[PDB]
């Protein structure tokens, strides 16, 4: 799945179909992406057997479930409220979860794709999400260091800041996982906004 | 290699391109560890590394 934003109003979408074949759909509207485009890094669209629909596929990932698809179950995949009819550009499941993500971003002081924005405000949003990532990387090691409070902290502390951050992240709680999932989807949103506002 | 990296990203899927944007700090300015990136994608450090390698190989040829 590759969405190319051609200008503020127009995109094309290239998706796998079957065998070695991909299909490119032109005249893809940028206006409504929130209603169709999955923000989750654990999913992407493929072209449906008959070419009318874009259908979700779960990638191999430890990220949380979204859109009511835990893994690839064609009851849900083929179902109308879980896919996007091409040219209609509406996927209720995707829209529903996207909207939670949007509200979260609004709560963090980030600009959102459903309200007005321009290049400057998106750029400021990337500034702010970078700040969130950094603070987060501080908290992750803080929490790991408590756990895991053994006097062998000296061993951990024999590493560089990066190796420490890496080991803490590797070993972290599911809660932390949820924070990074959320932030990844918000990042995807801000990027769609950046591209539309170029 | 801002333009060349961009031409490469154009040949990747949304997911792979965003792995690399995160990694190289193309949007927020901050480069990220393979572990931060892997956490954002729910994949291992190694898978992120393979994506990065794929991109470097594409970056070399045309």
């Amino acid at each position: 799945m590759k969405l190319k934003i051609l200008d503020k109003d127009n995109a094309t979408l290239n998706v796998f179909h079957r065998n070695k074949e991909h299909k490119t759909i032109d005249n893809v509207p940028t206006a409504n992406l929130v209603d169709w485009y999955p923000l989750s890094n654990a999913y992407e669209y493929k072209l449906s057997r008959n070419g009318e629909y874009l259908e979700l596929k779960r990638l191999r990932s430890t990220l949380p479930s979204s859109y009511g698809l835990d893994d690839n179950n064609q009851d849900i995949i083929r179902d109308n409220n879980h896919r996007c009819k091409i040219g209609y550009w509406y996927n209720p499941a995707v829209r529903k979860d996207n909207l939670k993500i949007i509200e979260k971003a609004k709560q963090y002081g980030l600009p959102i794709i459903t309200e007005e924005y321009d290049a400057n405000t998106v750029e400021q949003g990337f500034r702010d999400i970078g700040v969130i990532f950094q603070s987060l990387k501080t908290i992750v090691v803080t929490r790991y260091l408590e756990g895991k409070t053994e006097e062998e902290l000296r061993i951990f502390n024999m590493k560089s800041e990066e190796s420490q951050l890496n080991e803490a992240l590797k070993e972290s709680d599911f809660s932390v996982d949820l924070t990074y999932s959320d932030l990844g989807q918000i990042y995807n949103m801000l990027l769609l906004m950046k591209k539309i506002s170029k | 290699m801002k333009e060349q990296l961009e031409d490469v990203l154009d040949t990747l899927t949304d997911r792979e391109e965003n792995v690399l944007r995160l990694r190289f700090g193309l949007d927020d300015g901050r480069t990220r560890t393979l572990e931060e990136v892997g956490k954002v994608f729910g994949v291992t450090r190694e898978r992120i590394r393979q994506i990065e390698a794929k991109a470097l190989r594409k970056l070399r040829h045309p």
